[PDB]
DNA sequence: GCTACTGGGGCCGAGGGTGTTCCTAAACCGAGCAGATATGCTC
DNA sequence: CACTGGTGGTCGCCGCGGTTTAGGAACACTCTAAGATATTAGA
DNA sequence: GACCACCAGTG
DNA sequence: GCCCCAGTAGC
């Protein structure tokens, strides 16, 4: 009997795995402890599974998970993205080819551009304005939110430190960073699914994943800093798990995964 | 969306990987999740391409009167009756 | 009005009638039924107070992300765990 | 444990049994048959159990669906209220002597009268009539309303005594659920305004205030169908009219909306 | 004008009740014999059966041993609306309340209540004497008493004398219940208990609770059994069947009832 | 672009080099810059710490079948590098450079040039006459029963032993392409004779030299005709690709193929 | 009936002209009566 | 761990101040070269 | 006469 | 080295 993956929208968003052994027994995707401890996951209800150091995972298991459609990504200290593996050649022929005819005009990228702009602040774009005079206005913009979100909620706030050598009570950057790579995490999984490429960026560029940071920062400071900003107000003993439970909650009221795919369908929209 | 619940007697390990892929095994042979028709419709074509020899009960949350229904592939002791459009299970004797 | 399971296992037969008053019988140990948040509770304490040393789990539909939650009286070598914020079971060696 | 009763609301309307013996195993009502089929029957999760002829009940079946809130009525022909058992001390105290207050004050039993009129039929209840006036005007109301159907629906009637048949089942059905629901809130069913004299009175004025709003005409139609197992149809549909129009649910509701006429 | 059957299946013979018990003895039962049927645990009644007593009005009960509980009963909430009404009409009416008040302490005590008292007065006084005699009781049978303790919760956490107490009270609202069924009233409209679905169980019961029942529970007491509450639900049970409690309750209710100078029915 | 092959080990990370340890203990020490594509075989597991080395270098992953029959799963997911897929993009969606890139197609696969004045339709009808041709041309020569190329989707087994030797064969043939225009990074959705099916670019390539060498086996195995022929002729692939280093030369035929563009390659 | 264990065998379930269109606890309050550096019992 | 057979023991799991308030598949299409010179087997 | 606790024996 | 299957005990 076949095996297809069922629609994103129906599937819990993220898991976390650590410190075991991942194989597939009697067809099934299992993660073994060192103590002997079998724990099924249930690979295909699940958007993506993050492997954190102390995982090993077998050819089978990689296989099994990019059958089902189901992104694996491997995943480094707070939760940033290190490696993923996916499904080859599962990008739509008529959707990349639409991304990348945008990508290639000069014109319709800036549209695509302003029309990212409109929907993340939810007022147009200023009139006659480059890529790289919208990057810095973005830029500004982000960083008042920042500062403006630090002053709400009331937690320290100086930099938005990307780096985790300047994290030495410094909790709050952690759960940004985080909190943002669970987003980066479904929305890559969104792009792969919906059959775009994750490399073709229009604000971003260059970057491997030009487009998943794109998508994310537009519905990025919707919900999931601000919850980062929560979690980091009430200093946790384990701020990942926190984090992560705080995401998932996000994703789940939010309906992310069902609203990913249409908006990136009306962010394309922007050259007929 | 719905609630699911499948309960598999003597099913080979191929119909148990199976549904450790998309429900939750949470006793020996008992999956439950939350599927929507489509979804339970497959589990259900691969219950019955891959048990052969056992007895399979699947029950899902509806709007009827018992707020569920459920059906089943195979023989078993336990058998569904009808009471005035009531499903009920009898316990049949050897 | 929310679906419930209840997955029973080593449990003396008074819990096994009692749970048969309220829900159907489907498989051994194994009961379905519709019931509210309340008649859950009355349910659990029952599960509770009948079983004393056989293992139970309990499942409902709810509106969380898996759409239903689940509950564990006794022990059992499938266990549930967290997986921050994520309830699923794991299998203990001998 | 205590094993309280459940809301009348979330359980199952009716359940018929025929032809075995019903007994208790380790807490639980089941029934057995002569072959040895033994089947649990969910006796909490349903408001009233019907007993066909054949059934032998036993002492703990029916103190253990009487402490569950499930009444047992046994049946006969066609379906037919013949007897019934429930809860010995299942009556509240404030709806039983509010209802009985009512029944006391020939006013207030007035009040009352002329609300289930206004409530049966669309239009008020003529005004400066007495009881026993509008009980007349209700009757011959429900005699053409018996005739009307029975011109709508194709079937040769000579009087209320197959369609009698079909008519008795259904509306046995209603007095079932309706007799259960009244028992359950804590009201007498011996209690009546409109009807009287009978043990069950109250449940004739309840469920006849709604009987022919989709149980009758239902029987009606099965009756032109005459099918060769006219009772199952009748009971099928008796269900789905019952789960459709959740009268479980709003069965209550009408019954302190007729007593509210007291003021 | 009633019978106790048990360990027998209860069917129909010739338009009679018949029961059938384990050694083949057939215990026959014209219809005009009784009015009520107390059915004791193992007894089986058969569709037939209950078919003839619907159709000749007898009202089945099914109690348990000598009618110490009372599981369920036929025609439920009151098939006679006319007495129903009746206890209704009695104590709606704050006289007529009040007379039957009065009746239920002439009853219960030899001496007529205090003149010009109120329900509650009547009702403290009542208390008063109550607690004299469960010191009464305490000191006749040397017992020690430290009240009326119990905690709804934890049975076996409770002192042993309320526990044989609170069995005998159960017992007897158990018999006194099936009066008042067996009469015809409904055991929730009660005079000086109110507003519980017993409250006319309570009422009837304490008329005669303490006249030899709960100073069976102090006799229980003093053994200190291994299972005080089994024993005194037994000595309860051969109290009831000897003194023939149950049978002498309905006119006691009757009576009561009575006092309200309002015509009875028939 | 260099790539190695892994099966039958455990992969780990042994002071900043990837070390594959297989069944008997032998330990494959690989410089971090040595390969640029790791394809994993059937019977590896990848320790967390060697994903993180590849990745911090960008050493490509892809988990294949034996000498690349199937391609599973593979790293940077999509596409990596934006400037091939736009290469690629940008040489698909102009009708001009699409015609020059199927006309080196079409010079690659037979030897001669296709006709001046041909569409891109009519280059389609030439290299199906052909293939017919050469369906006939193999059947008589190998002398197996021929009666055309259908089949019937819905069920495998309802089918010729040849049409089931050819269709192993040319999935085969679609599992190494497939790695190789993953390894060299391009799409493998965008295609030029083919096109709308996510791989239309491995049909492509593939297409190139489909009749060289796996379908003759094809005809080879269904001639023979084995107890299990999907099994043998998808074996006899494996050791065709390995011994004829079918995937490594696969690359630099894809580098010309879209260089035949006339624009300026990423690099 | 499920679970564990141990050899034996395989690395495996595919095929590709393209694009459109349609299918319920607690707080508050009555009494008496013993007996009182008052509340406590009892209804 | 569930089902079943026989024997000996129970007849049960209680307690009562009263009232108010807190997306596939179907079809519709290119194109070619051989050759039934129409129609067809291939992409 | 109805029901339950117990204590194993088997698949 | 990873995984399925068949058979055979064991509870």
């Amino acid at each position: 009997l076949p095996l297809n993956p069922i629609p994103l929208k129906d599937r819990v968003s993220m898991i976390f795995l650590q410190y075991g052994q991942i194989d597939v027994i009697d067809g099934a995707f299992v993660l073994i402890d060192k103590t002997g401890i079998r724990t099924h996951i249930p690979v295909g209800s699940v958007a993506c599974i993050m492997l954190e150091p102390g995982t090993r995972v077998s050819h089978a298991a990689v296989r099994l998970a990019a059958q089902v459609g189901t992104l694996l990504v491997w995943v480094g200290e707070a939760g940033v993205r290190v490696y993923a593996s996916g499904q080859p050649g599962g990008a739509r022929s008529d959707k990349l080819l639409y991304q990348a005819k945008l990508a290639l005009d000069e014109d319709l990228r800036l549209k695509v551009v302003r029309k990212m702009f409109e929907l993340r602040f939810g007022e147009p774009a200023p009139a006659r304005r480059s890529v790289e005079q919208l990057r810095g206005i973005e830029g500004s913009r982000v960083r008042a939110t920042y500062a403006l979100l630090a002053k709400q909620y009331g937690v320290t706030w100086n930099g938005r430190r990307y780096d985790p050598k300047d994290w030495e009570g410094d909790t709050i950057n952690q759960c940004i960073s985080a909190a943002t790579s669970c987003l980066y995490g479904v929305t890559e999984a969104a792009i792969l699914a919906a059959g775009y490429a994750p490399a073709i960026g229009f604000v971003h560029t260059g970057k491997p994943l030009s487009f998943v940071y794109d998508i994310a920062d537009i519905i990025k400071f919707d919900t999931v800093v601000p919850k980062a900003f929560e979690i980091a107000r009430r200093n946790p003993g384990e701020p990942d798990r926190e984090v992560r439970l705080a995401c998932r909650d996000i994703f789940r009221s939010s309906k992310t995964l069902a609203k990913l795919i249409p908006l990136i369908e009306d962010v394309l929209a922007a050259g007929e | 969306m719905s609630m699911l619940v499948v309960v598999t007697e003597n099913v080979p390990p191929r119909l148990r990987g199976r549904l450790a892929i998309w429900l939750l095994e949470v006793r020996a042979g008992v999956y439950v999740g939350d599927v929507s028709a489509k979804i339970r419709e497959m589990i259900w074509e691969q219950i019955a391409g891959l048990a052969e020899e056992g007895n399979v009960v699947m029950a899902w949350a509806t709007n009827t009167e018992t707020g569920f229904e459920f059906q089943t592939f195979g023989l078993n002791r336990r058998t569904p009756v009808d009471l005035d459009g009531l499903r009920l299970v009898s316990f049949l004797p050897v």
